[PDB]
């Protein structure tokens, strides 16, 4: 429930 | 990363074709929001059309305060906040009604010396809080669709 | 209906203005769409009984209500001004709104007083202690869905002796003309036709006429659009009334003026989407570009009086907006791509719950009206120059923040800024903060000079108000606020409310503190204190609320509703 994946977010970063 | 091209319409498939209603048709919030159905392709058509299954908008109450929401050191006004606040319903024949509504919020500075120019300020804002408030309404029909799915 | 017309139940109050004041009001009810309520109105400071005169009325054109405040001595504005000869106070309101046959269009809006101090002196029923000026609006409109022809007289009644002079449009003409099909272009035409007259006999006096026709081409996807326009503009100017400005001012006044100008503007969009499963799982984001260039060449129009052109707010939404100025006196030359950014966040169920915006605005080419008054605090003309930007988290049902930024690199400090959290559990429980801000800088340079000079006007804007409303046990409500300035960190205003709610009254008593003007003998500000009493008898109708939302809009800063 991480919020501040609003302004970063990458797929391969989760796996 | 991640993101892709929006593959689906902002107006949803089944409410491509739909009736506006209003008691004031000729009002500003109608044109307004009928003007930006037409810019979605969407089929307007008239209340008394024979055409069944056709989701139905109604248009209600529609509400503009102008408030002081600051003042300077001697009581007088600074900046006044309108509100303007549409409160429209969606009716699926077979379904279900849904209520929508709109808030739009939007500021500007007193200025006694040039009031008419303030004035004329004023009406430009309303004329584009309508605007405002009718993409606002377009943009809470898919929540409908899927509200209808769900049940 | 002599058995519903009859007295109601007096109420009380006691102000610092007034000492005690004693309404007997009488409600009279003329038939089933018209009601009277006449009220005399007895002031003991003042030492006399004002009477109010209020009527309401339901009519084929609209609905109404008119009011007529009379006081005929008042002792302490005869202290204050022994020259007058009569010390007579009154007010006349009028306010109608209608619709007849879904063409017609009728509206009222005007009010009269008979001198600049009413306000500050009595109750503020119909207007109040923070508006510089009264509103005398009429107008007659005749719109169907693809025409409408509106005529219009505005008029102002300026209060700050200052500089009591204000313009006035006797009459306005407005006609809008739209065509949705003309091939694949749409194309509409505005024209207005305008007369202003001065209260001062020695300024100018104009006569305006102005056409507009724009044509659009639009261009729609599922995930890109791109509107292009080009418009043009033709006004002609008459102006008279010109030996007292142009033999004071520099620059001279033109009797015939014709000002021809394009315009383009190009607008596009677009829209992407992605998962957001790490929030909770359904949710999706969707990132918004739109950019917007405008191009609109340079007339110098110094030979024109600025009659109703004023600064436009450039928040988020008024980044894209292809005007700088209001009205039609001065239309900036513009050279300029507009380029913001908007993020969406849905839920499983499509619901907004959370967006923001960012936005800029970069100039080719230096803004110019052929005159430039506005005093910035250095030279830059051209590059990224206004930045805006715009947040709304609505965080659970009941609660919700907002908040907004505007940055001019040419005030070197943020313009405006505006931020409030809101706990609502319903119109009786709730909790509000909010803070509003405006730069001494940006006040210099949009307001007049004397502002910028003002000790009242020239430090700008801090103020943090809290508003607080809780029930006790189904009968009680209590509600509180508080607006505090940080800058010369004092009170602007604070209220206090109780209600007690029965099957067949209730019972209200509320206290208000507040900004009640400028004391410049020596340079202070005047509050005024205002305890009140008041029964309402229930039952009669079907309202069985606890008067929460009534008492929240009771004081000069009422509260509005942000979720
Ligand atoms: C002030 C400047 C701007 C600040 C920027 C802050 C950005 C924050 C963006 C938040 C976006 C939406 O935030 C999202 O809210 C929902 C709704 O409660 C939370 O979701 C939570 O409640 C929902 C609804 O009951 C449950 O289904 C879910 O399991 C739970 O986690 C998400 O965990 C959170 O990610
Ligand atoms: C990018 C998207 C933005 C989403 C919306 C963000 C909303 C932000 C709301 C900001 C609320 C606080 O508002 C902020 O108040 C402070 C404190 O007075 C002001 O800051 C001020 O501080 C002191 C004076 O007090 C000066 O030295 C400074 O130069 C001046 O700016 C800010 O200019 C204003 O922005
Ligand atoms: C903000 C999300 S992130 O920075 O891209 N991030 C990547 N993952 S993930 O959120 O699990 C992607 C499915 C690991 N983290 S996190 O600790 O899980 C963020 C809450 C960082
Ligand atoms: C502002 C313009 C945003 C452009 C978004 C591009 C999306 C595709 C690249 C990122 C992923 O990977």
């Amino acid at each position: 429930a991480c919020e501040w994946c609003i302004f970063w977010y990458d797929p391969k970063l989760c796996a | 990363c991640g993101w892709h091209l929006r593959d689906t319409t902002q107006v949803p498939s089944t409410m491509k074709v739909m009736i506006l209603d209003s008691g004031d048709p000729n009002g500003p919030l109608s044109r307004a929001v009928r003007n930006q159905l037409r810019l979605n392709g969407v089929e307007l058509l008239d209340k008394e059309t024979t055409r069944k299954d056709v989701p139905s908008l109604r248009l209600g109450k529609v509400s503009i305060a102008k408030d002081t929401a600051s003042v300077f050191r001697n009581g007088q006004t600074a900046e006044y906040q309108m509100i303007m606040t549409v409160n429209a319903t969606v009716l699926i024949p077979g379904r279900d009604i849904y209520p929508i509504s709109a808030k739009v919020f939007r500021s500007f500075f007193d200025n006694p010396q040039m009031a008419l120019a303030k004035d004329n300020e004023q009406d430009m804002i309303v004329k584009e809080m309508y605007d405002r408030a009718a993409e606002q309404l377009i943009r809470k029909l898919p929540s409908i669709r899927a509200a209808d799915i769900r049940s | 209906d002599k058995r519903r017309s009859g007295f109601l139940i007096p109420n009380a109050k006691y102000t610092t203005t007034n000492y005690f004041e004693f309404y007997l009001p009488y409600y009279w009810n003329i038939a089933p769409n018209m009601d009277a309520t006449i009220t005399p109105h007895y002031m003991h400071r003042r030492g006399n009984i004002m009477w109010e005169n209020e009527f309401r009325y339901l009519s084929q054109a609209g609905a109404g209500l008119m009011e007529l405040d009379y006081l005929p001595s008042d002792k302490v504005y005869e202290d204050e001004h022994p020259n007058d000869d009569s010390s007579r106070r009154w007010l006349f309101y009028w306010n109608h709104s209608g619709v007849m046959d879904q063409v017609w269009r009728f509206n009222v809006d005007y009010t009269k007083v008979s001198d600049p101090s009413y306000f500050n002196d009595f109750d503020n029923k119909y207007g109040s202690s923070t508006d510089g000026y009264a509103t005398q609006k009429f107008s007659v409109g005749y719109a169907v869905q693809n025409f409408n022809a509106t005529v219009s007289t505005k008029q102002f009644q300026v209060f700050s002796e200052q500089n009591t002079s204000s313009y006035s449009a006797e009459p306005q003409l407005d006609v809008n003309y739209y065509q949705n099909d003309v091939g694949p272009f749409d194309t509409r035409i505005y024209g207005q036709a305008v007369h202003f007259v001065n209260t001062r006999d020695d300024m100018p006096e104009a006569t305006r006429v102005h056409l507009e026709p724009t044509i659009n081409l639009p261009l729609s996807n599922n995930w890109g659009s791109i509107n292009t326009e080009a418009k043009f503009l033709a006004t002609h100017y008459q102006q008279t009334n010109l030996d007292w400005y142009n033999s004071r001012n520099t620059t001279k006044l033109d009797e015939s003026v014709n000002r021809v100008m394009p315009q383009f503007k190009v607008d596009g969009k677009m829209v992407f989407e992605r998962d957001m499963e790490m929030l909770a799982p359904g949710y999706t984001q969707t990132l918004e570009p739109r950019a917007q260039y405008l191009y609109v060449p340079y007339r110098d129009q110094s030979d024109i009086y600025n009659y109703d052109s004023s600064l436009l707010q450039s928040d988020y939404s008024g980044l894209f907006r292809d005007r700088t100025y209001g009205g039609l006196d001065r239309i900036a030359s513009a050279n300029q791509v507009t380029t913001g950014v908007t993020s969406r966040i849905y839920d499983d169920a499509a619901v907004e719950r959370f967006n923001i915006s960012v936005g800029q605005i970069y100039y080719f080419t230096e803004s110019r009206t052929g005159d430039d008054n506005i005093t910035w605090e250095n030279d830059d003309k051209t590059g990224s120059l206004v930045w805006a930007g715009d947040t709304y988290w609505r965080i659970s049902e009941r609660w919700g923040l907002r908040g907004g930024i505007q940055y001019d690199t040419r005030l070197d400090n943020v313009a405006t800024s505006n931020s409030s959290i809101e706990y609502r559990r319903d119109e009786d429980r709730l909790v509000q903060l909010n803070y509003h801000y405006a730069s001494p800088e940006y006040i210099q340079a949009t307001l007049p000079k004397y502002y910028s000079t003002a000790e009242q006007y020239k430090n700008g804007i801090s103020q943090v108000g809290a508003v607080a409303s809780r029930p006790i046990a189904d009968r009680w409500s209590i509600v509180g606020a508080y607006y505090y300035d940080t800058n010369a960190n004092k009170q602007a205003d604070s209220m206090l409310g109780v209600q007690y709610s029965s099957c067949c009254y209730a019972i209200r008593v509320g206290y208000e503190r507040k900004l009640n003007g400028w004391d410049n003998d020596k340079q202070h500000a005047v509050y005024d204190n205002a305890i009140g009493f008041n029964i309402e008898l229930r039952g009669l109708s079907s309202n069985y609320g606890l008067g929460t939302q009534e008492m929240l809009r009771s004081n000069i800063l009422p509260y509005q509703n942000t979720l």
